[PDB]
C-alpha cells in the first residue's frame, strides 16, 4: 500500500517518474496481478498513474523523433 | 465492425483451448500475408480485450504459449514500418521549419 | 543544470560553430558513462536536438570522416537508451491496464 | 383468397 | 415562507403519502421566462435584423446531437483532474 | 471542352476525331454533305454541326 | 489555374421530402432542399448531385436497378438522371405538384400521385441514347374525391394501392385486364388514411390512418369480399400519424408521429418491437432497407435524419444540421477537419473525408461571428455577439477557457498569433481591438486608434504582424510584439469590408464598399496591385425590389476575401449570387460560380416586415490541401473540389512524349524517364502506372535523379494519393528516399512545397502513427501477458 | 493494355508480398473496431401500499428516535 | 431599472426607433412620408447594408452611420449644392 | 368510368365498395 503512494506521487513529476515506472514494472514481474487487484486501494492508486505514464509515454516517444534529426545529417553530411 | 465483435467474445473460453488457438494462428497466418494488416492488427487486440484474463491465467500452457509465440516470431517482423514513419515525420517536421 | 531553461536556448544559440562541434564531443563522453547519461538523458537530447536545428547546415557541411563515426555512435546508444523506457513505460501502461479490467469485471 | 394474390405443439409444463 | 390560513385539501395521509414520495415548480417558471426570452429575443431581431432570420422553434429519446463517439469520457479528463 | 479531343471536318465529307494524348483518329465518320462548320457545347455534351 | 466544381453540401442533411435508401442498401438518398445528398453508410462516405431543381425537391425514388434517379420539385417539374454517372438524362414538366414518386418494382413503369390523380407513366430505357420525348403516360386514374396521400406497390408490379384525404383506401391493376381483380375501395377510418400496404403473400392489406388505427383485410366468405378482421390501434395521447412504411418480407411497421416519436411494431400480433423519441418535432419520413434490418427517419423542422440498425440498437448514422445559416467557416491546418459557425451560436465539428458531424458545441448563448484555428492545430477558438471569445480543444473537445471584455463587448471579428499565445477581437460598437493572453486569460490592453468599427483582424502567419481594418477607409499595420509599440495606417478610398493576408506575410488584400480588391506590402506600405470586381458580381433582383438589378446598389461589394495558398490566387464572396476566383499578379478574373439558382431565394433571379430569405455567402476559404474550396452559404456549407482532373493540361510535351512511348521505357527499365515523361503528360492513370512500378531498389536512384521542376508535384501526388492508397509502407519508402535526396532543397523554398508537404504531413500523421499507436500496443501488451506470471 | 485503351488503371491489391499493405476500405474502420464498446455506451437512449408503514420523527413517534430504535435487493 | 421598464417601454418610443422616424430627426427627409419613399426606392443605407423595408428599427449603436448610398442621385445634389461633388468619389 | 379519358400528346393513344359497420355503431350509440 505504502509504495504505490509514493510511485503514485512520483509519477505526476516528469523530473521523477522514471525511478517510479520501473520500481511498478518491478511489482507487476514479481507479484500475482490478482492479489494486486484484491488489495483495497490499489485501484484508487491505479486509477492516478494511468493518466500521468501515458502523459510521460506520449513525451520521450516525441524525443526519439527528435533524434531522427540526426539520420538527416548522416545521410546529408554522406552527399 | 459489429459482426467483427459479435463473434470474439463468442470464442469459447475451456481448456483446450482449442478455438482460441486456432484464431491465434489465422491472425498469425494473415500476418505473414502481409496483406489487411490494420484489420488483423485490432483484431489481435480485441481478442486481448475479451479474453486477456483466459490467457494469462493459462499463460503456461503449451498450445496457448506456442501459439503466441509464433504470432511475436510473425509479429517482430513488422516492427521496421515504426522506423520509417517515425523517421519521416521527424525530417519533415525539420524540413518545414529547419 | 544550473543555466535556466529560459536563457539555456539563447546560451545555446549564442554557441559558436567550431565550439559546437566540442560540445558534441562532450555529448560522447557523455555516452560511454551510460548511467550518468540515464540520469539526465532528456535534458541532453533536447540541448543536442536545438544545436542540430541550429547549425544544420554547418554540420552537413563538414566533411571530417571521424565526425561521422561520433555522430553514429551517438544514436545507437541513446535509441537503445530511449528505446528501454518508452518499453519500461509501454509495459507498465499496458498491466496496469489490465489490473484495472480485470476488478472492474470483479465488482460489475 | 384475395384475387390480387401472388400467382407439434411443444408443451410450456416442465418438471424442475 | 407564507403559511396557508385555509383547510388544506390534501388528508393527512395524502401530506404523509406525500412525504414518503431545488424545485420543480421553480424550474418551470425558469421555463417559461426562457421562452418568453426566446420569443422576445426573435422579435427585436427580425425588426433590427437586415437579413432573414428564422423563427425559433413518456418515451425514452435518442440524443439528437453530441458534445464524439469513439472518444471515451475517461480520456477527456487531464491527469491532473483525475 | 476537356482540351483532350480534336474533332476536324473536311471536303472529303469526314468527321474525324482525334485523342492529343496519344495524337491519332479514334473515330471517323462519312457525311453525305461536307460539314462547314463544327462546334462543342461549353459543357461538351453536345456536338453541332 | 485550376478547375473547381461543386463536390457536396455540408452542414445540411436533409430539409424535407422522402428519404430512400438504395437497393443495394449501402447507400442512402437524401433529398436536401433545391438538390439531393447521397450517403455512402458502408464506406462512411458522401457526395452531392450537381443537377439542381428550380424549386426545393418535393419528391424522389432510385430504381431498384439502381440506374436511373427521378426528382420532382413543388412545382412537378421532374428531372430524371444517370445515379452511376451522376449526369442529367431528361428535363420534364408535369404541370402539377406531385405528392409522391414511386418505381414499379420492375422499373418499366412509375407512378406519381397527382392531387387526387394517379398516373402511371413508361420507364426511358438509359442504354438507348438521349431522346427527344422519352417520357410516355400509360395511364392515369381518377377515383380518389381529394388529394392522395401515398401510395404503394405490389411485389409483382400488378397492382397498386393508394392512400387519399378521403378517409379511403383504394386499390387498381396495373394491367387494364386485370381491373376486375383489383377495383376496391377500402373505407371504415376515422382520420386521413396514411399508408395501405400488401403482404408478402399479398392476400392481406393493412392500412393506417393518421388517428392511429390498423386495420386488417382479409378477402373472406361472409360470396367473398374484403372484409376488417382485425383492428389495432395507436394509444397515443396526443400524436398523431405523419409516416408509416412497411416491410413485407420480415413483416415490420415503422411508424413516425407527430409528437416526434416513433414505434417499430410487428405484424398481424402488433407487437410493439420498440419505441424511441428523436424529439419534439414532427417525424417527417420513414423508409426501410431492402433486407429490413436498418431504418431511417427524417424530420425537417431541425433538418434531422438517423439511420437505426433496430437488429443491434445501433446509430449506423446520425446526423442534424444547422437551423441558421452558417456565419463563419474554418479548415483545420491540415485541412481532415471544417468547423462551422451559425447564427443560433452552436458550432459544429465537420470531417472532410467522412463528412460527418464529430461533435457540437452550444455554449455560446448569441451567434457566433468568427471561427479560427491556431498554426499549430490542437485547438480552436471562436468569437461571438453575446460578448465572449472562447478557446476549444478538438482533441478532448473542451472550452478549456473563455475571454471577455469589461462592459460585455460585442465581438464581429478574431484572429489568433501563430505562437497561441495572444488573442485580438474586434468589436462594431467599441472601435478598440481587446486582447487578452491565452495562457492566463487576462486582457493585457487595448489597441486603440480606429476611428470606426473593426471590422476585420488577421495575424501574419509568419510575421506575427497585426492588420486590422474598418468602416474608418484605412488600414493599420500594428506590431504588437517587441519592446516598443507601433502603429502604421494606411489610408483606402472607401469602407473595407473584408481583409486576407499572405501566407509569406508580406501583402494584404483589402475588400471595399467601392467593389475593389486592393493589395498592399506590408514591410512598406504601399500599394502593389488593384482589381475591379463591380461588373463582374452578378446580383440578382429580387422580388420586394421597386428598382432595376442594373441600376440596384445592394450587393457590388464583396464582404469575405481569402487567398490560395500558392499566393496567386483570391476567391471572394458576397451578399450576392457569385463567387469570384481572381489570379492576383495580373489582376483578372479566372472563373465565377453560381452558388445557388433556387428561385426561392430572393437575389437568385406599415406593420410587417416584408423578409423573404435571400442568397448570400458569408465566408470563404480555400483548402490547406490546396485541392478545393469551401463558401459557407445559407443552404450549407457548399465545397468546390478540382479532384476529378477530366481536364488534359499538359507541361512541356513533345513530340516523342506519348503515353504509348512512355511504356516501353517502363519496359525498357528506364523508369526515371518514364516517370518524368508521364508528369509531362500529367496524366494520373498513366502517372500511378509509372509510380507503382518502379522496383523498391530503384527508388533511391530515381528519387536523387528527379529535376527539381517535377519536385513540387510529385511530392503533391504521393500526399494525396497516400492518404487514401492502401500502399503505406510503399509510400513511406518514396517519401524517404525523396526527403533524403533533396530536402535540403525543400528548406531552401519552404513557400514553394508548403501545400505539397503539408498533405504529406497530414498521411504521415492521420493514418500512418495510428497504424503504429495499434501496433506498439499490442506488442507490449503481448510481452505483459507472456511475461507476468498467472493468477492462482 | 486495355486499361490503357480506356485512359484508366487499377492499383494493383498489393505490390510485392514482403511490402505491407492494408484493406481495402475506408480507414475509419480500425478506429471504429477499437472504440465499439465505447460507442455502444455512449450511444444507449436516454431514460401506493394501503397500509403505509412509516415510523419516526416523520409520525411525530420522537421518543423512538431518542431511545435508539431506528431495496437496493429489490431493484436487481 | 424594471419599475421603471414596465411603464418605460411605450408604442412611442418603439415607432421612435423607426428608421422613417429616425432620418427625419437627422434631417435627411422633411417627412415620414418622403423618407418611406426614399427608403423603398433605396438610397439609404444602415452601415454596409442597403435597407428597403421601412418599418426597420435602427438599434442604438447602427444610430450613427444611417446614410445614404453612394451613387444615389440625392446624394450627387447634396454635394453639388454646396459645390463639392467630388466625381472621383463617384457621389 | 373511374379512370380519367385524356387525349392529349402525351397520352389518350388508345367499383367495389367496403366499410365499417355504422349502423351496428349508430345502434350503439
Amino acid at each position: 500500500i505504502l509504495l504505490m503512494k509514493r510511485c503514485r506521487d512520483w509519477n505526476t513529476n516528469a523530473k521523477t517518474h522514471t525511478i517510479a515506472q520501473r520500481t511498478i514494472r518491478c511489482i507487476l514481474m514479481h507479484h500475482n496481478i490478482a492479489k494486486l487487484s484484491e488489495i483495497p486501494g490499489m485501484v484508487k492508486i491505479v486509477d492516478a498513474i494511468i493518466p500521468y505514464t501515458q502523459r510521460h509515454f506520449t513525451r520521450v516517444d516525441n524525443l526519439v523523433e527528435q533524434s531522427y534529426i540526426l539520420d538527416y545529417a548522416l545521410v546529408e553530411m554522406d552527399k | 465492425p459489429a459482426a467483427v465483435d459479435l463473434e470474439i467474445r463468442s470464442l469459447n473460453s475451456f481448456e483446450p483451448f482449442d478455438e482460441i488457438v486456432w484464431f491465434i494462428d489465422a491472425l498469425t497466418q494473415g500476418l505473414k500475408s502481409n496483406k489487411n494488416f490494420e484489420l488483423y492488427e485490432t483484431f489481435m487486440s480485441l481478442l486481448f480485450k475479451a479474453h486477456g484474463d483466459v490467457i494469462h491465467a493459462n499463460n503456461k500452457n503449451q498450445d496457448i504459449a506456442s501459439a503466441l509465440q509464433n504470432w511475436e516470431d510473425v509479429h517482430k517482423k513488422e516492427d521496421r514500418l515504426d522506423d520509417l514513419v517515425k523517421f519521416c515525420m521527424g525530417v519533415a517536421a525539420f524540413v518545414t521549419t529547419a | 543544470l544550473r543555466i535556466r531553461m529560459s536563457q539555456l536556448e539563447d546560451a545555446l544559440m549564442v554557441m559558436p560553430f567550431s565550439y559546437v562541434l566540442k560540445f558534441l564531443k562532450f555529448i560522447d563522453t557523455v555516452m560511454q558513462n551510460k548511467t550518468l547519461l540515464h540520469s539526465h538523458l532528456p535534458l541532453i537530447c533536447k540541448n543536442l536536438f536545438f544545436i542540430i536545428k541550429f547549425n544544420h547546415k554547418e554540420l552537413v557541411s563538414q566533411k571530417n570522416e571521424e565526425l561521422k563515426l561520433q555522430i553514429n555512435r551517438v544514436k545507437t546508444e541513446l535509441r537503445s537508451a530511449l528505446k528501454s523506457t518508452e518499453d519500461d513505460l509501454g509495459f507498465n501502461v499496458q498491466g496496469l491496464k489490465f489490473v484495472k479490467q480485470q476488478w472492474n469485471l470483479r465488482h460489475n | 383468397v384475395a384475387p390480387t394474390a401472388l400467382k407439434d405443439d411443444d408443451d410450456d409444463v416442465l418438471l424442475d | 415562507f407564507e403559511l396557508s390560513d385555509v383547510k388544506s385539501s390534501k388528508s393527512l395521509a395524502e401530506i404523509y403519502e406525500d412525504d414518503y414520495t431545488l424545485s420543480e415548480e421553480l424550474q418551470k417558471a425558469h421555463s417559461e421566462i426562457s421562452e418568453l426570452y426566446a420569443n422576445l429575443v426573435y422579435k427585436l431581431d427580425v425588426l433590427s435584423s437586415v437579413h432573414f432570420v428564422p423563427k425559433p422553434a413518456e418515451t425514452p429519446t435518442i440524443s439528437m446531437e453530441d458534445a464524439p463517439l469513439y472518444m471515451s469520457n475517461a480520456s477527456s479528463l487531464a491527469p491532473q483532474e483525475i | 471542352p476537356e482540351g483532350r479531343w480534336i474533332v476536324s471536318a473536311s471536303l472529303d465529307s469526314t468527321i474525324r476525331t482525334w485523342d492529343l494524348p496519344t495524337g491519332g483518329c479514334i473515330d471517323g465518320i462519312i457525311v453525305d454533305n461536307v460539314a462547314t462548320n463544327v462546334k462543342f457545347s461549353p459543357n461538351g455534351d453536345l456536338l453541332a454541326t | 489555374k485550376s478547375d473547381f466544381k461543386f463536390s457536396n453540401l455540408l452542414g445540411t442533411v436533409y430539409r424535407q421530402g422522402n428519404i430512400t435508401f438504395s437497393d443495394d442498401g449501402k447507400q442512402l438518398l437524401s433529398p436536401v432542399g433545391n438538390r439531393v445528398s447521397v450517403f455512402d453508410l458502408i464506406n462512411n462516405k458522401s457526395f452531392t448531385f450537381e443537377y439542381e431543381h428550380r424549386k426545393n425537391i418535393a419528391a424522389i425514388d432510385l430504381n431498384k436497378q439502381g440506374t436511373l434517379l427521378i426528382s420532382i420539385d413543388e412545382d412537378g417539374r421532374a428531372i430524371l438522371v444517370n445515379f452511376k454517372a451522376r449526369n442529367v438524362l431528361h428535363h420534364f414538366n408535369f404541370k402539377e405538384k406531385c405528392s409522391a414518386v414511386k418505381f414499379s418494382p420492375d422499373g418499366r413503369l412509375f407512378a406519381l400521385a397527382s392531387g387526387r390523380f394517379l398516373q402511371i407513366w413508361k420507364t426511358p430505357d438509359v442504354n438507348k441514347d438521349r431522346q427527344f420525348a422519352p417520357f410516355v403516360r400509360h395511364r392515369v386514374h381518377a377515383g380518389h374525391f381529394q388529394d392522395i396521400t401515398s401510395l404503394t406497390w405490389s411485389q409483382d408490379s400488378r397492382f397498386i394501392l393508394t392512400t387519399s384525404k378521403d378517409l379511403s383506401a383504394k386499390i387498381w391493376s396495373v394491367d387494364s385486364e386485370e381491373k376486375n381483380l383489383a377495383a376496391t375501395t377500402f373505407n371504415g377510418h376515422r382520420d386521413y388514411v396514411m399508408g395501405a400496404f400488401f403482404s408478402h403473400d399479398q392476400e392481406k392489406i393493412y392500412t393506417v390512418s393518421k388517428d392511429g388505427a390498423v386495420f386488417v383485410w382479409e378477402f373472406t366468405k361472409r360470396k367473398y369480399s374484403w372484409r376488417i378482421t382485425k383492428k389495432h390501434f395507436f394509444y397515443a395521447n396526443q400524436a398523431k400519424v405523419k409516416c408509416v412504411t412497411f416491410h413485407p418480407a420480415t413483416r415490420l411497421l415503422a411508424v413516425g408521429f407527430t409528437s416526434g416519436e416513433f414505434r417499430l411494431y410487428d405484424l398481424p400480433d402488433f407487437t410493439l418491437i420498440q419505441q424511441l423519441s428523436m424529439g419534439q418535432n414532427p417525424v417527417n419520413t420513414v423508409s426501410v432497407n431492402q433486407t429490413g434490418e436498418w431504418l431511417a427517419f427524417g424530420s425537417s423542422k431541425l433538418g434531422q435524419l438517423l439511420v437505426y440498425e433496430w437488429q443491434s440498437e445501433s446509430y449506423i448514422l446520425k446526423q442534424q444540421g444547422h437551423f441558421d445559416s452558417t456565419n463563419s467557416l474554418a479548415y483545420s491546418p491540415d485541412g481532415s477537419r471544417v468547423v462551422t459557425a451559425s447564427e443560433d451560436g452552436k458550432i459544429k465539428v465537420w470531417d472532410i473525408t467522412s463528412g460527418f458531424c464529430l461533435a457540437t458545441f452550444e455554449e455560446h448563448t448569441s451567434s457566433v461571428t468568427a471561427v479560427q484555428f491556431a498554426k499549430r492545430g490542437q485547438v480552436m477558438f471562436s468569437s461571438s455577439l453575446d460578448g465572449t471569445v472562447r478557446a476549444w480543444d478538438l482533441i478532448r473537445y473542451r472550452n478549456f477557457r473563455t475571454f471577455t471584455g469589461t462592459e460585455r463587448i460585442q465581438f464581429n471579428c478574431l484572429a489568433v498569433d501563430p505562437s497561441g499565445e495572444v488573442v485580438c477581437a474586434g468589436s462594431l460598437d467599441n472601435f478598440d481591438i481587446h486582447v487578452w493572453s491565452v495562457q492566463t486569460g487576462q486582457l493585457l490592453d487595448a489597441l486603440s486608434g480606429h476611428e470606426g468599427p473593426v471590422s476585420c483582424l488577421s495575424f501574419s502567419q509568419e510575421n506575427s504582424v497585426l492588420a486590422s481594418a474598418s468602416w474608418d477607409k484605412t488600414i493599420r499595420i500594428w506590431s504588437i510584439f517587441g519592446r516598443s509599440q507601433q502603429v502604421e495606417p494606411i489610408e483606402v478610398y472607401s469602407d473595407v469590408l473584408a481583409l486576407s493576408m499572405r501566407p509569406d506575410g508580406k501583402e494584404v488584400a483589402v475588400s471595399t464598399l467601392k467593389g475593389q480588391i486592393s493589395i498592399f506590402n506590408i514591410e512598406d506600405a504601399k500599394q502593389v496591385g488593384n482589381i475591379d470586381c463591380r461588373k463582374d458580381i452578378i446580383s440578382g433582383r429580387f422580388n420586394q425590389d421597386r428598382f432595376t438589378a442594373k441600376n440596384s446598389e445592394r450587393s457590388k461589394f464583396f464582404t469575405t476575401i481569402h487567398y490560395s495558398f500558392d499566393g496567386m490566387a483570391i476567391v471572394a464572396g458576397g451578399n450576392n449570387n457569385s463567387i469570384c476566383l481572381y489570379d492576383v499578379p495580373n489582376e483578372v478574373l479566372l472563373k465565377r460560380f453560381i452558388v445557388s439558382r433556387n428561385m426561392a431565394l430572393n437575389g437568385t433571379l406599415l406593420s410587417t416586415r416584408k423578409m423573404r430569405p435571400e442568397v448570400r455567402v458569408t465566408s470563404v476559404q480555400f483548402s490547406p490541401t490546396a485541392n478545393a474550396f469551401a463558401a459557407a452559404s445559407t443552404e450549407g456549407l457548399l465545397i468546390y473540389s478540382t479532384n476529378d482532373t477530366i481536364l488534359f493540361d499538359p507541361f512541356d510535351l513533345d513530340v516523342d512524349v506519348t503515353p504509348h512511348s512512355t511504356v516501353e521505357a517502363l519496359r525498357e527499365k528506364q523508369f526515371l524517364n518514364a516517370l518524368v515523361m508521364a508528369f509531362r503528360l500529367n496524366e494520373e492513370y498513366l502517372i500511378n502506372k509509372v509510380y507503382e512500378a518502379i522496383p523498391i531498389k530503384e527508388i533511391p536512384l530515381v528519387a536523387s535523379n528527379i529535376p527539381a521542376i517535377y519536385l513540387p508535384r510529385i511530392l503533391k501526388f504521393i500526399g494525396d494519393f497516400a492518404i487514401e492508397s492502401q500502399h503505406i509502407e510503399f509510400n513511406l519508402i518514396w517519401i524517404k528516399a525523396l526527403l533524403s535526396a533533396s530536402g535540403g532543397y525543400i528548406n531552401e523554398h519552404k513557400y514553394l512545397f508548403s501545400t505539397a508537404m503539408r498533405s504529406i504531413q497530414r498521411f504521415i500523421v492521420r493514418v500512418a502513427k495510428e497504424v503504429v499507436n495499434t501496433t506498439t500496443d499490442n506488442k507490449y501488451t503481448y510481452r505483459f501477458l507472456v511475461s507476468t506470471d498467472g493468477s492462482m | 493494355l486495355n486499361d490503357i485503351d480506356f485512359n484508366t488503371y487499377t492499383s494493383l491489391e498489393q505490390i510485392d508480398k514482403e511490402l505491407l499493405t492494408l484493406s481495402i476500405g475506408p480507414r475509419s474502420k480500425m478506429n471504429t473496431l477499437l472504440h465499439l464498446d465505447v460507442i455502444r455506451k455512449r450511444s444507449k437512449p436516454k431514460e401506493l401500499p394501503f397500509f403505509l408503514q412509516l415510523s419516526g420523527e416523520k409520525v411525530g413517534d420522537e421518543a423512538s428516535v431518542r431511545e435508539g430504535i431506528a431495496h437496493r435487493r429489490d431493484q436487481e | 431599472k424594471i419599475s421603471d421598464l414596465e411603464n418605460k417601454v411605450t408604442v412611442s418610443a418603439i415607432c421612435r426607433r423607426r428608421l422613417p422616424v429616425i432620418m427625419h430627426r437627422l434631417k435627411m427627409a422633411e417627412t415620414i412620408q418622403d423618407a418611406v419613399k426614399f427608403i423603398e426606392q433605396g438610397h439609404v443605407r444602415v452601415g454596409p447594408n442597403l435597407i428597403n423595408d421601412p418599418a426597420y428599427l435602427v438599434t442604438r449603436n447602427m444610430e450613427d452611420y444611417v446614410t445614404w448610398v453612394d451613387n444615389s442621385k440625392i446624394k450627387k445634389t447634396l454635394l453639388r449644392y454646396r459645390n463639392q461633388i467630388d466625381d472621383f468619389d463617384f457621389s | 368510368s373511374t379512370r380519367l379519358k385524356i387525349v392529349d400528346p402525351y397520352g389518350g393513344s388508345d367499383e367495389a365498395f367496403a366499410g365499417d359497420d355504422v349502423v351496428a355503431e349508430f345502434q350503439e350509440e
